[PDB]
């Protein structure tokens, strides 16, 4: 019986989960690691015998332990459970969200915040701009990306977005759906305002002078709302 | 601008100044004092977040580009508890602060320098804390250093030779041909590893040879005789090679007292074990060194906290250690304690206060490895619960208590043995020994380990997996841990004779050797938050404690904090 | 005010093993007692060494021992050391040790002197009860103090009471009450310049009162007697200078009773 | 002769090791795993389970390189690491190659522009590497049209060119009829069941690291899969319109299950569409030739390996693997490694 | 569920006393390893349950197992069994000593000793000494520890004891309580008779010239006990 | 404790916080922003001063005992203007703060070590 070390691994867990399940029945209390092993295993059997969908194990992993079955604290410290199940139809991720009711009454790690909110951005004056995606799919940009050289098929004025970035949550993201038109705001980017990478619409220094050889970039290839004059004069480096 | 929810900020990137986080499940508070990210330019790496090619990645990074860096980490140290990025470049920490690229980000120094070279760690809601260190480690199984490890410890100093008597006793590497042994062992683990002699000797040349084979200080141990002539030679021997001396004093009094003791170490720089006693016949009069500066007291696992079950399995312990047959008559006899509720109580609240310097183990000799750091934080909660705040707390939070707490087993043993230099904090300069904890599992379970610049262990799930959450998750080894990748990764502390003398080349040894230093001129007044001097009034005749008049006394904790959430066995 | 956890008690039952030897049926020890597995000597009882995890007896202690030997059991009890009375300053260390023995059983309690220190307060009471053909060898040294640090008679108070029940009817009551405060002890009927006191008693032991007599007048640096009480069991009282000569008559006495 | 060992593969098949191209060095188990399954040569990134590695198969700069480098001196497999590619800097690029990579991972989650591939592809080509890339999710600097112009019909070798659900999705799958795209598919989507579509979205959230408890990622977690997309899938690799099969594992993957997710697949085909029309016989070789080179010389060639492993050939090193024919696809009976058995 | 490997031995150990508990049930007489892992994991599971304290678990481990539900030999081979188990309160290390009653048919490794005594430093004359312990706290003295050099608290003629060691087996330890006064035994010591460490009172060979400097180290040192002239002639070295 | 007036102070060691100084002949005011001097344990050098073997002079000096130390300097930097002991150790910088010995006085790092 030729047995895989995650084989090996997931009898270790079953039999953790046996051990959990036999103190709740004792009527122990269960903690953080018997609870997760518990959901884990009947999971592990259900798939295995293979009357249910990975979905029906989802909805049914949080019928398993009940808030007075476990100890204070283990529904607040249990996010999710994932178990790699052996299905009738191959291996598949079964997730469990919130399997336990939190009780409310010990939280592990809480967190005690101030009433007061964040200003990010602080000392940045923001101009509005409205964009609309004549594309066919939706396009999502994020905090740090250099706005003038998004999606082509993104159509504002690059000209008034030259050098800024949006003015959100850095980590966030701003989806534009196709057809719609959304205003958003701009702030101008900081430190060496230095733009490398993106579409290669600027490589170099963001400055009045680079924003002429980038709008007329645009025009050439092609992004929405960048207007270049026709008698544009070349540089020596561009 | 913009303002954003303070919910939804600390989600996003973790708590900023003024934000409290309980620590664990313990009644332990931490506020963030404060905040080197600037709002709006966090770092934060996924699917089309700011650490990307251009944003926060430099396209023209400067030359001191960071290897690793850790984003939003709540480092919680002994210099404070705030949040930052940490920079790790060749195996240290290169720089705390706000990281990124200077070309599109405000106040990034070059290096804290994101660049293509540049490994992004996800500390956004993790606490990041120094290993720890213990100093009182048995080698009797190599099992106990995975257990450590795991547990949050990345430096071990202690002594012997595997499961003999004589280490089963004590923490000794006996003579030049042991140490040799032992340094060459010492290549398979990953872990900081440091090795102590036997100081129990009147011959200053067997002594000075043990140093120069490659201890990094000496144990001088009542299983091996723990007389005044022994004391005297070791710490001249000591003095004379600048490396720390560690003390367990004689429990039987067959060559004298405490006062006599104390009168052969002279006033010279000291570390000792069970400095309340652990139920030898210095106890518990010897709980009075710990008000001397010279004295570097050190208190055990098992007794911290005082609890119901405390007292139950002491004498076992100290039998089965001790090495004294349970079926003599003359060993059961011999085997006398002078343990006392009052005494193990007095202990704890001699750490609150700051009259305890070190927490160690003793591992498998009186102690357990991997719950030093548990132990520390259960006994944190027992005198938060007990006493309430400290009166030195400057806020609404426990941050002094938190950061005295932490000392106790980070940078007070770096300082006892000379290493501080490398490690014991989050400091620039220092080798990259983080632990990154969750703060719901802060002091019990951590999230993984970073030896050295490189991941060496940390919670996973199934390997065959399509991520790397589900379960079972447990923790294994990462990639620091095997190869030639752990000879980079760890450290094997030696004296500084021995490495002028090349103990690294002349034994072979691969990993990186590093020499002690500054051993002999620390007192107590060197230790951070602990460094509480006070002439200790030992009553024996009532076993009363007193410090500066008022007596110390605490009562045994029926339940203690991260006990039985976080275990299944 | 007890300063342990949870309160001191040694409840301890032996019976005979399978194997003939004596071991311990059940047993159950919290702080400061532990029990280990009996000792047997070749030629002698079985021997059990009631463990004190402590350096002695202080301010509210209470102890509770409940020892049962059962039938055919021939058992040695024993202390580690010295029981050591320290200085309860308001209160007091108390003692209850009850005690039964079975039918044909042999139990010769033999614990280590009693030192109370200066200013200690102690309070003893044992309680053993015997049946018709069970033999008890009770024993209990007093000593003055520390004596050799001239600690003599400086404690508070030391009551001991003795209640010996033969087939649940009384045969042997002793109250020993040590005052300093009130009376004297050092007085020509107390003490008499004397430091240690042995007191002994002989339930059924084959020995007879020339015998124990004759061991008397031949143990050195001790002045001792031996009568008969009411119910035709043998009391030996005994004092010394120092607890060796009592120790050495005491053991002298065992073996007399043992070698029958 | 007398020097010889003998091993008798009576009643076993031989086949060569397996290549798993797109592994991330999560963790070190999942060597053994991939090892037991009957893979013998991983090529990929990481540096343990840092979250630029559960997203990316990437082992960025030289620090890293060695790192990895010298750990790979523990295992029993053939190892090969992939640089970082998601950079505009040519010397950055250059000095990874040198330092040891052999190759360039372009990842969407440290930023997949066209001017990263343009540049990452210049060095590629003065330094005789693969480029591997997983495409920009959100369309944020371009389409797919808009990076293949950057790619500019240069050899490219495509993760997840079915889409995966990204924005490039389903247009994505167009690349996969270009000369110079090498287009791989990942375990989980193959074969096409009934359980495919609900982890899906589990999966992706964790690889690219998104919090679920938080109302922007999850608004972000925004996927373009679809059943017709994943249906698709298995018919272009009975087809052979995609050329290797891979894990991604422990992100989007299984690595031990390269092997029978391929043959499974391929059961899947032959049990729908019958036998190919290329088969001269009653049997299945032709398929059975074409599934083997998806997952054994199909990646040593895409990766410039195959002159050393891939094939039971002459002058190639002995990474062999015995199957009895009732387990093969699942449990091998041994491996072979640089001829002697590990 | 983050697993410690003490954790994982810990599962084992719970399986197999599991396992041995089953065979237990079906009949079996229990061998060594069996009726170990039956005590330890009974003590781990009633530790984890919370109702009993560790001297409870001490006491109640030692009725598990009766004598005719092991093998012969098991109840002596098993002298304790040791289990840190995690109660309420924290890891507590739970000893059970001889849980079994032992048979007395099979004793493996047993000991056939000779009815003879054996007798220890043959040929040394025995010298008595008087010990008073002085001081507050009781002395333990071991037998090779060169009485001369004792806890200065200790009372006695040192001189009588110069080069002197107690007449006990080697190993063993005689204990001087504080006001007690014992009488000991004392024989030379043997080998090439050079004391060194102790409390560096002679540190050097032991005859009659160095007894001198001992005898007056001793008295500058305040033992006590130790008798040396007033009119004290130095030598050279000393 | 006791107090000595600013004048005889400044004299002795130099501008504390909050003491100002012109610049040159210059119009230029450079005021002491802060002092890292603990009062009364000032490095001094002379005949009876503190920097002598045993009291500010360590005879158990740190492993990074100092080359040179110059003590009681106004350090004016673009890093800020205050009053330190500057220690230099194989030709770079080692430490910025309060110097001495570690054995007889407070708050001495040990980089300052002399």
């Amino acid at each position: 019986m030729k047995l895989t070390p995650k084989e090996l691994d997931k009898l270790m867990l079953h039999y953790a989960g046996e051990l959990a399940k036999k103190r709740k029945e004792k009527g122990i209390k269960l903690n953080y690691v018997e609870a997760v092993a518990l959901i884990s295993a009947h999971i592990m059997e259900e798939a295995r015998a293979g009357k249910k969908t990975a979905a029906e194990l989802m909805q049914e992993g949080r019928t398993l332990l009940k808030p007075d079955d476990v100890m204070d604290g283990v529904a607040s410290m249990i996010h999710e459970v994932g178990i790699e199940a052996m299905f009738p139809d191959g291996t598949k991720l079964v997730t469990v969200h919130t399997p336990i009711e939190a009780n409310g009454k010990l939280v592990p790690g809480e967190l005690f915040l101030k009433n007061e909110d964040i200003t990010i951005n602080e000392g940045k004056k923001a101009v509005s701009v409205k964009v609309k995606n004549v594309g066919d799919r939706p396009v999502q940009i994020g905090s740090h990306f250099h706005f003038f050289e998004v999606n082509r098929c993104l159509d504002f004025d690059r000209e008034k977005t030259f050098g800024k970035r949006l003015d959100i949550a850095s980590g966030t993201a701003v989806r534009f759906e196709p057809g719609e038109e959304k205003s958003v705001e701009l702030i101008d980017i900081g430190g060496n305002r230095r733009i490398f990478g993106f579409n290669a619409l600027v490589d170099r220094q963001a400055d009045n002078e680079s924003k002429k050889i980038a709008l007329h970039r645009a025009k050439e290839r092609g992004f929405h709302g960048a207007k270049s004059d026709d008698n544009y004069v070349k540089t020596i480096k561009e | 601008m913009k303002k954003i929810s303070r919910k939804e900020y600390v989600s996003m990137y973790g708590p900023t100044t003024g934000d409290k986080v309980r620590l664990g499940d313990t009644d332990l508070i931490a506020e963030v004092e404060h905040d080197y990210t600037i709002y709006g330019e966090e770092l934060k790496f996924g699917g089309g977040k700011t650490l990307r090619e251009g944003m926060s990645q430099s396209n023209n990074p400067s030359k001191e580009e960071l290897d690793l860096i850790i984003t939003n980490a709540l480092i919680v140290d002994y210099t404070g508890i705030y949040k930052a990025d940490i920079g790790i470049k060749d195996g240290k920490i290169a720089g705390i602060g706000k990281g990124g690229n200077k070309d599109m980000q405000d106040g990034v120094k070059n290096n804290l320098s994101v660049g293509p070279a540049t490994e992004a760690l996800a500390g956004e809601g993790l606490i990041v804390t120094a290993g720890g260190i213990d100093t009182h480690i048995h080698f009797i199984s190599p099992q106990q250093i995975p257990t450590a490890f795991a547990s949050g410890v990345t430096t071990m100093i202690g002594g012997g030779t595997g499961p003999a008597d004589g280490t089963n006793a004590t923490t000794i590497t006996p003579g030049r041909r042991n140490l040799k042994w032992m340094l060459r062992a010492a290549e398979e683990y990953s872990m900081n590893l440091g090795f102590l002699a036997k100081g129990n000797a009147s011959n200053d040349a067997s002594l000075a040879d043990q140093i120069e084979a490659g201890a990094i200080g000496f144990k001088i141990h009542e299983d091996w005789g723990t007389t005044p002539s022994a004391i005297n030679h070791a710490l001249d021997v000591a003095d004379k090679y600048d490396v720390q001396v560690a003390i367990h004093t004689d429990t039987l009094n067959e060559a004298g007292c405490v006062e006599d003791t104390m009168a052969a170490i002279a006033g010279r720089t000291m570390h000792t074990f069970h400095t309340e006693g652990a139920g030898g016949g210095h106890a518990p009069d010897i709980i009075k060194v710990a008000g001397e500066h010279n004295i570097l007291p050190a208190s055990t696992n098992p007794t911290i906290p005082f609890t119901v079950n405390t007292e139950a399995e002491h004498m076992d312990m100290l039998m089965v250690c001790h090495h004294l047959d349970k079926s003599i008559k003359e060993d059961v006899q011999f085997a006398d304690s002078r343990i006392r509720p009052q005494t193990i109580a007095a202990e704890d609240t001699l750490h609150d206060m700051g009259i305890f310097s070190i927490t160690s183990s003793d591992s498998q000799a009186m102690g357990r490895v991997g719950e030093v750091i548990t132990r520390t934080w259960q006994t944190a909660d027992k005198n938060k619960k007990e006493f309430g705040r400290l009166k030195e707390e400057k806020g609404d939070n426990d941050n002094f208590r938190i950061k005295r707490y932490l000392s106790k087993y980070t940078i007070n043993p770096a300082i006892a043995h000379g290493i501080s230099e490398y490690v014991g904090s989050v400091e620039v300069g220092k080798v990259a020994d983080l632990v990154l904890w969750s703060p719901a599992f802060f002091g019990v379970k951590p999230n993984m380990i970073i030896k050295g610049g490189f991941i060496a262990l940390s919670q996973m799930g199934d390997a065959n997996a399509s991520i790397p959450t589900p379960q079972p998750v447990y923790y294994r080894e990462m990639f620091a841990h095997h190869g030639k990748a752990k000879y980079d990764a760890n450290i094997t502390f030696v004296s500084q004779a021995a490495y002028d003398k090349g103990i690294k080349e002349e034994l072979g040894l691969e990993r990186q050797v590093l020499p002690v230093k500054n051993c002999r001129n620390i007192t107590k007044k060197d230790m951070q938050f602990n460094d509480t001097t006070a002439h200790i009034e030992v009553n024996p005749e009532t076993y009363h404690v007193f410090v500066d008049g008022k007596e110390v006394t605490s009562k045994p904790a029926n339940k203690v904090s991260l006990a039985q959430l976080f275990s299944i066995f | 005010m007890n300063t342990y956890a949870q309160e001191s008690k040694l409840r301890l039952k032996t019976k005979i093993g399978a194997d003939g030897r004596c071991v311990i049926e059940d047993n159950f020890f919290t702080p400061p007692f532990k029990l280990m597995a009996p000792f047997y000597p070749k030629d002698d009882l079985a021997e059990i060494m009631l463990l004190a995890v402590s350096p002695g007896m202080m301010r509210g202690d209470a102890q509770d021992v409940q020892l049962n030997i059962g039938p055919n059991c021939k058992l040695r009890i024993t202390s580690q050391s010295f029981e050591k009375i320290h200085n309860t300053e308001d209160g007091f260390a108390s003692r209850d040790m009850h005690i039964v023995v079975g039918e044909n059983a042999f139990l010769d309690f033999a614990p280590f002197p009693l030192i109370p220190f200066e200013n200690a307060h102690f309070k003893g009471n044992t309680t053993i009860s015997l049946r018709s053909s069970s033999q008890l060898l009770y024993s209990a040294i007093i000593v003055a103090g520390r004596v050799a640090r001239n600690e003599l008679f400086k404690f508070n108070r030391l009551h001991t009471k003795i209640s010996i029940l033969q087939d649940e009817k009384p045969i042997y009551y002793d109250n020993t009450i040590l005052d300093p405060k009130t009376t004297d002890l050092n007085n020509m009927c107390m003490f008499d310049g004397y430091t240690h006191y042995l007191n002994l008693v002989l339930v059924n032991c084959p020995i007879e009162l020339s015998g124990v007599r004759e061991c008397i007048e031949e143990s050195e640096g001790v002045d001792g007697a031996v009568s008969e009480t009411a119910s035709s069991h043998l009391c030996v009282k005994a004092l010394a200078k120092g607890s060796e000569p009592l120790l050495h008559l005491r053991e002298k006495i065992a073996r007399l009773v043992t070698q029958t």
